């Protein structure tokens, strides 16, 4: 039930697709990069777990 | 560069209570001081600077 992080694309060939994801991304970056001035803030601390 | 190598050095020195900006450099450079100095005002020139 941990927060969810970011998997990447080792580099590879083009035409080369078939390994799916029904995953959505890390879609709140962008929803920080909003709240953390629609909260006001100039300077804040953040957390996560150990894993 | 994988950001986990830093990452235990984010939180001794946060706990140090400083105040500190994070920024990635890309992989072309002329391109990051196009995006520099096109949106740089003076302030931020002078913020830059320090």
């Amino acid at each position: 039930g941990s927060p969810r992080t970011a998997c990447h694309l080792n580099p590879s060939p083009d035409g080369e697709a078939y390994t799916l994801a029904s995953r959505p991304p890390v879609r709140l970056n962008d929803v920080m990069l909003r709240l953390v001035t629609e909260l006001r803030w100039q300077k804040f601390v953040m957390f996560y777990d150990s894993e | 560069y994988d950001i986990r190598g830093l990452q235990s050095f984010l939180d001794q020195a946060s706990r140090l209570g400083l105040d500190v900006s994070l920024q990635k450099v890309d992989k072309n450079i002329s391109h990051v001081f196009t995006s520099l100095f096109t949106t740089m005002k003076t302030e931020e020139l002078n913020r830059y600077r320090d």
